[PDB]
């Protein structure tokens, strides 16, 4: 089977001051469907992509969802938060996944075909088994995101743009913003951030980030989820060897 | 106490059996009709075979767990008899062949095959567990003892709750049915019994030394036939089609390809009792929902 666990509230509690404070609103998270109505309301009329942005922003604080065997969890484990289904499992995909075949087997057997092997009948071969394909899962996305990375970053090889940015992360030593046209996150140091790193201050509490640019002399304070104009640039670290995209604002 | 057998009895049975014959009707591979009744508890379990009639009854209680196995929960199967079952048997008799026997395939049928989850049985590692005891009362012996009781074993697991139970540090708390319900056990698989018994129809000279074998091997003996028969077979199978155990401990001489034949004779008879446990069960649970409605709405 594959089951998803319900989200903690310590991951909503960082979103949901973000947006209470800056957006004013609030993420219920009492139950899936609560969350959902939430999340869709979750949006400005001013910027049609900033319900977009709080979405796959709100996606990186659920937790990862996992193959099992029936026998390792009690019934309301096999809840899926995420479908809101009381039981599922990966069945339609055997050529591009191992877990499939399993389930391939167990219906088989399930409906009298052929009976199931006796690998899929042990409890601790099926353990094996899932902390395989969840492990081998993990490393496929991971995989996956990495190439588009690759690709990505050579595009914007040779190639400076003014692009659409929007501020996901702020802190005292910079600014995260995320380019919804490339899809990367850039970081933004403090040093190239803005003229006179003493003279900027950081408000935790409303996550303001105020600062002089350096191609200007008027204090800016740039709060989160902004829309701003970002030069895109990409430059290989002569330490790490990682294509990386050294962004500025304007 | 002996049970004196004439030598027509045994003359005429034996003969019986040349002709295709048994006495209850039955034919050489019938299994018994097998009866499931179920108490008003939980782990209340009344198996009938003809005449045969047995009575198991689970039962659990908060337990610390033995050193070697500090995951695993306890659990022990019960299986004294009485003269209740006849005069034949000797209060208490544990020692006797034919029940030290019975006591070992129960066992290796549920115990040692690992039918019951006793890694469930765990509350909190090292320190408290359950301790589910399998007690099987014989009643009225008419033969097949072994069969009725890994029947009654089984329902009796499968159809047992027990009470739900929440752990803070030392501290136990046992929550009362009424104000939860109780948690059913974890079954890994569903053992069945079938056991077969041999009559030489000839002499010892022709079962050892004789070209064309004549053996005759029938499906769950009466008493009568229990009485004069030359070997037992005792085989345990599953739905998964594979085999428990298998004990043939001594007794008449008997062919390979004949004890094969028995073992894939067994496997259509644990899939038809394997599928009328899971149903007699399942109206079992509709019938206590359907009275838990009747009960809530007069109420």
């Amino acid at each position: 089977l594959r089951r998803h666990a319900a989200p903690p509230s310590t991951n909503f509690e960082i979103l949901n001051e973000m947006l209470n404070t800056r957006k004013n609103m609030s993420i219920s998270l009492e139950s899936s469907k609560a969350l959902a109505d939430s999340l869709d309301r979750c949006v400005d009329p001013e910027d049609p992509y900033f319900n977009t942005l709080v979405r796959i922003m709100s996606t990186r604080c659920m937790m990862a969802a996992q193959y099992f065997y029936s026998g390792a969890y009690s019934y309301p484990d096999f809840r899926h938060y995420g479908l809101a289904v009381d039981i599922y499992t990966h069945f339609t995909s055997p050529i591009r996944r191992y877990c499939d075949v399993v389930a391939h087997r167990q219906l088989a057997g399930a409906i009298g075909y052929e009976p199931l092997s006796l690998t899929h009948r042990d409890k601790n071969k099926m353990d094996m088994i899932c902390r395989n394909i969840n492990r081998k899962h993990r490393n496929a996305q991971f995989a996956g995101r990495a190439s588009i990375e690759y690709y990505v970053g050579q595009v914007m090889r040779n190639n400076e743009s003014t692009e659409t940015g929007y501020v996901i992360k702020v802190f005292n030593n910079g600014i995260v913003v995320l380019v919804p046209k490339f899809g990367v996150e850039g970081l933004i140091r403090l040093d190239n951030l803005t003229e006179d790193p003493n003279s900027a201050a950081f408000d935790e509490v409303e996550y303001k980030l105020t600062f002089v640019p350096t191609n200007s002399d008027k204090p800016r304070d740039v709060y989160v989820f902004d829309k701003v104009e970002v030069q895109v640039r990409s430059v290989m670290d002569p330490i790490t060897s990682k294509r990386k995209a050294e962004l500025l604002l304007k | 106490k002996d049970i004196e057998i004439s030598a027509s009895e045994s003359k005429f049975i034996l003969e019986a059996l040349r002709q295709n014959y048994r006495l209850d009707g039955r034919s050489f591979d019938q299994f018994r009709d097998v009866e499931i009744t179920f108490g008003k508890e939980f782990g209340d379990v009344s198996v009938k075979m003809g005449n045969t009639k047995v009575h198991c009854r689970i039962s659990c209680q908060i337990a610390q767990p033995y050193e070697d196995r500090p995951f695993e929960g306890l659990f022990v199967i019960s299986t004294e008899i009485s003269p209740m079952a006849g005069s034949q048997f000797e209060n208490g008799n544990i020692t006797g062949e034919d029940e030290v026997l019975c006591s070992r395939i129960i066992e290796k049928s549920v115990r040692r095959s690992g039918a019951l989850d006793v890694e469930g049985l765990c509350i909190v590692a090292g320190s408290k567990c359950w301790a589910v005891r399998a007690d099987v009362h014989f009643l009225d012996c008419d033969g097949g003892f072994i069969d009725a009781s890994c029947i009654a074993v089984m329902a009796g697991l499968m159809h047992f709750k027990k009470p739900d139970i929440t752990v803070h540090g030392e501290q136990i708390i046992v929550h009362p049915v009424n104000e939860r319900e109780p948690v059913p056990l974890g079954i890994l698989h569903i053992p069945i019994c079938v056991t077969f018994s041999f009559f030489n129809p000839q002499d010892t000279e022709e079962n050892i030394k004789g070209e064309t074998n004549s053996e005759i091997s029938i499906i769950d003996a009466t008493l009568k036939e229990e009485l004069l028969r030359d070997g037992v077979l005792t085989v345990t199978l599953n739905k998964n089609r594979e085999v428990v155990q298998v004990s043939k401990a001594g007794g008449l001489p008997m062919d390979a390809l004949t004890l094969m034949k028995c073992c894939h004779e067994a496997y259509s008879i644990i899939e038809k009792i394997t599928d009328q446990i899971l149903q007699l069960l399942k109206e079992d649970s509709e019938k206590r929902n359907k009275y838990a409605a009747m009960l809530t709405s007069e109420n």
